[PDB]
């Protein structure tokens, strides 16, 4: 098995290794975890494709957190995964398929989903 | 406009298309007008791996096209443009809007968008 | 464009990257072009300690770039520019995007973003 | 403004409009002015399949109209245009605004909106 | 400014108001002083059916009047122009500011806003 | 900047301020440079009924002030400005900014925003 | 630029700054550059009562400083400028950003935001 940094929650790291790479191959690895989607446009668009980034939204409660206090303490962690895919274009009957169209997600969100489980 | 000027040999293509059975949308493109023309680039362009333009607000133009104003013509929204050069690899150009030169009513300009441009370009339907 | 304006020698590369094992994004950049090319400034600059330029709008252009124009070659996204100069410290641009000086297709022009300038910069990958 | 530069001949009108038994609007557009006129092109225009032009912002002029002024007219909302040609289809124009010249008061220029161009044009109201 | 130019002979008054038994409120205004004047336009208008102006942004000037500066006038907010011209309708500004020609002195310019044009535009009280 | 343009004659007072009995708020100037000086208009002007500026977002300037520079001088935010004319009543400007015509620190240059103009204007203290 | 130009004379520090025992900022600065340079305004400016110059958004240039390009010399962000005159009172400058005038890499353009002029001024430690 594998060994953790803490014993109850992941490191954006630790989810870059152990939760998207061994799942998507057509990520040569690449799953690579930034501080946040900031320098976009035209900083990180230039990263090979396809590629996926994980970065922190807000560090943020769900209820009471008061330090010091000899009451349980909660913490949340807003990320966000965000992929990156090319289009294939198979042009049958002498007519290529437009520039815009309908694109799969629902099997990368159930290949996604059961890798979590 | 001098003569001289229309260096490029552009086609004029139509667009007609209809669905797939898996659902996407399929493309396909008549020429109908022949003729040599002038361009002028107006906005810097971005290529990908293989050269589509990227760019977000479709709505903006990017190279200005100008030939002989045809009063038996109606151009439209479906329109587009072609052309094959003798070393660079062909272009696909989609049209945006008209203008006379001026209500003189000698020559047609046109404001195109640059899409493609790379060696796989499928080529006009004749 | 005249000739004596090519003052600059350059260094044209592509890039290519991947992942350490902790996660950390590795970059290397490599050699393809070589020539000599003019350049211009088009916006101030502001330099930390070692002089990596400091700004965000990462699209906003600084230098322009222009040298001849190359039918053969189809610049993309992940280009670069190097430039050795005799006594100042070497440089790093990032190219954002292309323009032709005109369809006369002569001379091809780039808008660069200035990264790095400092002695312990990398040289391209030959 | 020069003697030559009218080439165009237009036919100014004004609208009467009621409504149908079904509810749909019924407009009637008659003709009250005759003249040569010059007219400028000040925007571009998107074409639909029949030429009806497609823009937002319905208050935006496209073609400027110039043409004599007359103290005896009072040009107001409702006015239009209508211009046939030789050769090109009939078209038709909004008035949005008027303007002289100066308070010189010689020419009167109309700030425009194309609206049509097809055969199917209905001709004014004699 | 020269001479020949001031074409435009306008009577300048001052507003007096009150209100009515109904609770609408009635206007009169004064005749005050006389004298030629140039006039330049600015923006395009738009008549009502009676031409009667129909702008948003009340404090947007159109035309600008021009005419000798006299240091034994106030000019103030409650400010008018009036002008009988020789066949078209008269017409009634509304002066929005005032501002030298230079701090030499000589000319004095309103930024001014039309109103009306019709027969039935009531005369300056004497 | 010539020596014949300086038409004007001002004075350079300072302000100083307390507190009535009642709250409100009293202001004393005090005259502390005369000399020549030239004005420049910027932007128009709006009279109340006393010829009192109306204008919101004060911060902006109206009148350009030049006279010579002086080394010996520290100009802050609590500067006035008076000038008393042949025919035209007395005018106080308020000092929002200064700048020397060139680092060649011959001339200073004050934008300055107007304020009254009336008969009943205090005169600067002596 | 003409040599000519280069009238004022000025010293280029760099700043280091510690953290009292009270939790105050404390800041020190050593001159390191000597040389001419030629200063043009940019932007007006209002001085407090100590000549302390207030503005908002605190990086927007107001004097553009010229002086010889030093490959040697690596600009960043902790950079002054000072500069002591004939009469003036000495004056602090905070450099915002550098510009070569051109590649032609032959003189430094420093983008400046004035702070202080008062005799009160500390010195730059030599």
């Amino acid at each position: 098995k594998l060994k953790l940094t803490y014993s109850n929650r992941l490191t954006l790291p630790e989810i870059a290794k152990h939760i998207v790479s061994p799942t998507f191959h057509e990520l040569e690895g690449r799953a690579i975890p930034v501080t946040g989607v900031e320098d976009d446009k035209e900083g990180q668009s230039a990263i090979t494709k396809p590629f996926a980034l994980v970065g922190l939204r807000i560090g943020d409660t769900s209820g009471p957190a008061e330090i010091g206090e000899n009451s349980r303490i909660n913490l949340r962690d807003d990320f966000i995964i965000e992929f990156n895919f090319n289009k294939d274009r198979y042009k049958k009957g002498g007519a290529e398929t437009s520039l815009f169209s309908y694109y799969d997600y629902e099997s990368i969100r159930d290949r996604l989903f059961n890798a979590m489980v | 406009m001098k003569i001289k000027d229309r260096k490029h040999r552009v086609i004029v293509c139509s667009q007609k298309s209809d669905v797939d059975d898996n659902g996407q949308l399929l493309i396909s493109r008549t020429g109908s007008i022949n003729g040599w023309a002038a361009i002028e680039p107006v906005k810097a362009i971005r290529f990908s791996k293989d050269g589509v333009s990227m760019q977000k607000d479709t709505f903006q133009p990017t190279h200005d096209i100008t030939m002989n104003y045809n009063p038996d013509v109606n151009i439209s929204v479906s329109a587009w443009v072609y052309e094959h050069r003798l070393k660079s690899p062909p272009r696909w150009f989609k049209v945006i809007s008209v203008i006379n030169v001026d209500e003189c009513s000698q020559f047609m300009r046109l404001r195109s968008r640059l899409v493609e441009s790379n060696d796989e370009v499928e080529k006009p339907v004749s």
